[PDB]
């Protein structure tokens, strides 16, 4: 039980630090995506003036 | 005071007071009377065991959802479902707190009505209102546009907003859903010698089909693959022993979403309303559309569907268009956490529907002015 | 318990999984993020071609 | 001061302060109210964007334009267009500036009436002046003589001009323009 306990306990904090790891990752992904999207985006702009 | 953000949903019911980021009790929406005899005496025997405790005890009871496609068929079963989650899952008494329900699009008038109802006569809330389960999961994307597949467990629909107007003219509700997946399952499962019957193993279906089916990215060549080798081959074990090994039957249950010919149905996938949905709203706002596509409801979870859903939409769709789909990870919960914003709001506080106002003018309130 | 021993560690190994696409996440982040920096360098040289 | 060169026209308005070389801000003439329900609450919907602010949001308005032919029909949104033109495109309270408008040749009075009424009423402009399209068209190409072919958006005139003494019997008025060639 002991053992079980400590077991436990130590998934539990395991599985809690990956998950918000894993979704503040995945916010950063989304904010580094709209940066490419936006500059896409000025690009498309930039080569219409030019033409 | 607080208000309590209800989300009756069909299969499983979701609630928790407004202003948290998850909901405080979930739990199936079955309730089952027993059907054997009994021997025992005074063993406190119950007449009805409703939530997840007829998941402990389902070896001797008859689960019955009260829920069948959004729709609610069977209303004294809900109402002691909706009892249930007010009284022990929750421990508040619904005279001092508002309530949120939500409510699939297009679904009949007189299953709305009963609902508010109930809940100003039985319940005796303070003030109710009702909320189409797609704005909310529009909300809690934290967007204002883009359209949104909120493909539940009773019924898929996909109602694209652009800018906060919503296009009531395109929305496209299909009743394919999770319970249809779980029968298909269960009848393709027959192929290789398991016969599931009981209401009860409907349930261990159900958990075969959560923990390993998956969406193949190419069809085909998974048919081909899983026909030759014998890397697809997982196996599980059944609440009793005996292992089961799920072969090709594990991306063929939810390929019926992108083929609803499988199960008979007429209508074209899951992959082709949408693009339905987006080629009827007008020709300026279809990019945004095309790019903020929004994925919802517990059934969008399967491993590997938002690439396979991109794929399919990148070959009807135009080949300039750029094609995003958003797939947050708490995709199951996000209707309930839109709805707990939604009750946050400070503008929203004067559009519930207050009691005196059903007073006057009775249940058909909710389709007037205070939708 | 032992069904709870089993479950702590699936759920330790899960938590490693999402560690897994953490680094993957990591990876892309950085990726964006070199993708950020060219499209701010590649817009200012063409907006100059533009004047 | 300096006087305010307007320019209604009839589908571009064009607005800038007197002795520059282009108008300061250009942008459609159009008034368009949200046509569907809008479910979003909070997102601060107003009832009618105006501008060029409507030719952005334009997948779920109705764009109607305020001026027909010359002539200008819907008096509440042309006040409403020169509100904005004032107030947000140039930032310039109108109290303290004259103003140029410019009018077709050959449009009934009740119309040039009604649009002095409202400057004078409504924007309260110190004072304010009423001035052919055409004339001004030979301003700006240095001449003194010449006649000048105007053809907007709304209506097509043209004005034969010598000498600075215009031909009021000459001028011939055509409602083709660019409206007509986009239906
Ligand atoms: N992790 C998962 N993988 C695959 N399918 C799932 C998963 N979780 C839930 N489902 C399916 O989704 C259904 C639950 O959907 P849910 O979003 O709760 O419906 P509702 O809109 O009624 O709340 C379940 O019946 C199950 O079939
Ligand atoms: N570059 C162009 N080529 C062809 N037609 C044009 C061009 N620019 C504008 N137009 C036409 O002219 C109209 C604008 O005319 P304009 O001179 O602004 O009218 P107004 O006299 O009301 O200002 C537009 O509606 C468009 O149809
Ligand atoms: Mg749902
Ligand atoms: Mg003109």
């Amino acid at each position: 039980l002991k053992d079980a306990q400590e077991k436990l306990e130590l998934a539990e904090k395991k599985a809690t630090d990956a998950e918000a790891d894993v979704a503040s990752l995945n916010r950063r992904i989304q904010l580094v995506e709209e940066e490419l999207d936006r500059a896409q985006e000025r690009l498309a702009t930039a080569l219409q003036k030019l033409e | 005071t607080t208000a309590l953000v209800c989300d009756n949903g069909s299969g499983l019911v979701k609630a928790g007071f407004a202003g948290d980021d998850a909901p405080r009790a979930v739990f199936p929406s079955i309730v089952g009377r027993p059907r054997h005899q009994g021997v025992m005496v005074g063993m406190g025997q119950k007449d009805s065991y409703v939530g997840d405790e007829a998941q402990s005890k389902r070896g001797i009871l008859t689960l019955k959802y009260p829920i069948e496609h959004g729709i609610i068929t069977n209303w004294d079963d809900m109402e002691k479902i909706w009892h249930h989650t007010f009284y022990n899952e929750l421990r508040v008494a619904p005279e001092e707190h508002p309530t949120l329900l939500t409510e699939a699009p297009l679904n009949p008038k007189a299953n709305r009505e009963k609902m508010t109802q109930i809940m100003f006569e039985t319940f005796n809330v303070p003030a109710m209102y009702v909320a189409i389960q797609a704005v909310l999961s529009l909300y809690a994307s934290g967007r204002t546009t883009g359209i949104v597949l909120d493909s539940g467990d009773g019924v898929t629909h996909n109602v694209p907003i652009y800018e906060g107007y919503a296009l009531p003219h395109a929305i496209m509700r299909l009743d394919l859903a999770g319970r249809d997946l779980t029968d298909y399952l269960m009848k393709i499962l027959t192929e290789r010698g398991y016969s599931f019957v009981t209401t009860a193993e409907r349930e261990i279906v159900r958990d075969i089909k959560e923990k390993l089916c998956y969406v193949a990215l190419d069809f085909e060549n998974e048919m081909a693959t899983a026909a030759s080798s014998s890397s697809l081959e997982k196996s599980y074990e059944l609440p009793d022993g005996q292992v089961i090994t799920i072969g090709n039957e594990r991306f063929r249950c939810p390929e019926t979403l992108f083929q609803p010919s499988f199960i008979g149905m007429e209508s074209a996938g899951i992959h082709e309303t949408t693009y339905n949905s987006i080629m009827k709203c007008d020709i300026d706002i279809r990019k945004d559309l095309y790019a903020n596509n929004v994925l919802s409801g517990g059934t969008t979870m399967y491993p590997g569907i938002a690439d396979r859903m991109q794929k399919e939409i990148t070959a009807l769709a135009p080949s300039t268009m750029k094609i995003k789909i958003i797939a947050p990870p708490e995709r199951k919960y996000s209707v309930w956490i839109g709805g707990s914003i939604l009750a946050s709001l400070s503008t929203f506080q004067q559009m519930w529907i207050s009691k005196q106002e059903y007073d006057e003018a009775g249940p058909s309130i909710v389709h007037r002015k205070c939708f």
